[PDB]
């Protein structure tokens, strides 16, 4: 509705900083992951007799 | 006509992002971790894989936790055979409880 | 405190934080070596005080597990537990005792 | 995106590496310890006088 977003477009930077926070979290989910598993430098694997 | 709530919430303008490391990467960490673990001990953690056998390993934990290695390597079978019965019970318990 | 063993640390300021300066200690040259978990000498399994048994192809030396400087086994740097029919891997070797030229 | 090397330990139950030199290594580690202490009034900052 072209009418209800230029009433938002008087509110402010309300959505931009919105947007900010959830592209943190979501950068940092990725972070967490990153800093919990990739903790080793090569790719090792088991010799074929076990 | 079966209406999802994943459709209303694309819908009316929420979106999830898939991760960055697929399921698949993250099981090649766990291997490669598990890998390094078993064919070299603590090694891999400070520095380069220094091989060892598992037995030997098994001494050196030993030794930190304060008993004799003779007593793992006079009791190398039932600490095999224990090790083997409490994986197949945590193989068990994941296939039998929910919760 | 970094990758590898620990030795020291140093701290320095930061606008609004700190920075340590971690010392440690990385091993860098390896080697291959042929390994035992005991020895069996006259009946008797030896096991290592503190190190492992190592051998370059002919003869056998203990070692300290961080840094290869290889010693002669004696009586003094292993103990004695037990025959060597229940260690798995068990070797044949000598063991040196030091009373030995003491009494001759 | 590469997860690393490819690498393959040469295990055996009668082979052990030992390391015969060193190496002395200095790191960084950089951590946040305070942040920007602020303070508002509100009647100038909404009001204003
Ligand atoms: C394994 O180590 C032993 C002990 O150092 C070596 O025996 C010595 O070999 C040198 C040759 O460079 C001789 O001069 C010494 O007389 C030997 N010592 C004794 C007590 O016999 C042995 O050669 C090494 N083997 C290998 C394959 O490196
Ligand atoms: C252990 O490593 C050090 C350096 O990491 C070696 O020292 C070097 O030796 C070469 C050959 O003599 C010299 O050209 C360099 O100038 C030395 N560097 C330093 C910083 O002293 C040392 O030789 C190695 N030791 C062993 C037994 O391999
Ligand atoms: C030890 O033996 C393995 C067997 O293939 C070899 O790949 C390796 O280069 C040798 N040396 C060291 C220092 O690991
Ligand atoms: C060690 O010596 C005994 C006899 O003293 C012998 O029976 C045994 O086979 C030897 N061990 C090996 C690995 O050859
Ligand atoms: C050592 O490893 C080999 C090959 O993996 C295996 O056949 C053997 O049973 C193991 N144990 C001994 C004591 O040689």
């Amino acid at each position: 509705s072209t009418e209800c977003s230029n009433l938002l477009l008087q509110y402010g930077s309300f959505c931009t900083q919105l947007k900010r926070a959830l592209t943190g979290i979501a950068v940092e989910q990725d972070k967490n992951t990153q800093e919990v598993f990739a903790q080793v430098k090569q790719i090792y694997k088991t010799p074929p007799i076990k | 006509a079966a209406r999802d709530l994943i459709c209303a919430q694309k819908f009316n303008g929420l979106t999830v992002l898939p991760p960055l490391l697929t399921d698949e990467m993250i099981a090649q960490y766990t291997s490669a971790l598990l890998a390094g673990t078993i064919t070299s001990g603590w090694t891999f953690g400070a520095g380069a894989a220094l091989q060892i056998p598992f037995a030997m390993q098994m001494a050196y934990r030993f030794n930190g936790i304060g008993v004799t290695q003779n007593v793992l390597y006079e009791n190398q079978k039932l600490i095999a055979n224990q090790f083997n019965s409490a994986i197949g019970k945590i193989q068990d318990s994941l296939s039998s409880t929910a919760s | 405190c970094g990758k590898g063993y620990h030795l020291m640390s140093f701290p320095q300021s930061a606008p609004h934080g700190v920075v340590f300066l971690h010392v440690t200690y990385v091993p860098a040259q390896e080697k291959n070596f042929t390994t035992a978990p005991a020895i069996c000498h006259d009946g008797k399994a030896h096991f290592p005080r503190e190190g492992v048994f190592v051998s370059n192809g002919t003869h056998w030396f203990v070692t300290q597990r961080n840094f290869y400087e290889p010693q002669i086994i004696t009586t003094d740097n292993t103990f004695v537990s037990g025959n060597c029919d229940v260690v798995i891997g068990i070797v044949n070797n000598t063991v040196y005792d030091p009373l030995q030229p003491e009494l001759d | 995106m590469s997860l690393g090397a490819e690498n393959s330990v040469a295990y055996s139950n009668n082979s052990i590496a030992i390391p015969t030199n060193f190496t002395i290594s200095v790191t960084t580690e950089i951590l946040p310890v305070s942040m920007t202490k602020t303070s508002v009034d509100c009647t100038m900052y909404i009001c204003g006088d």
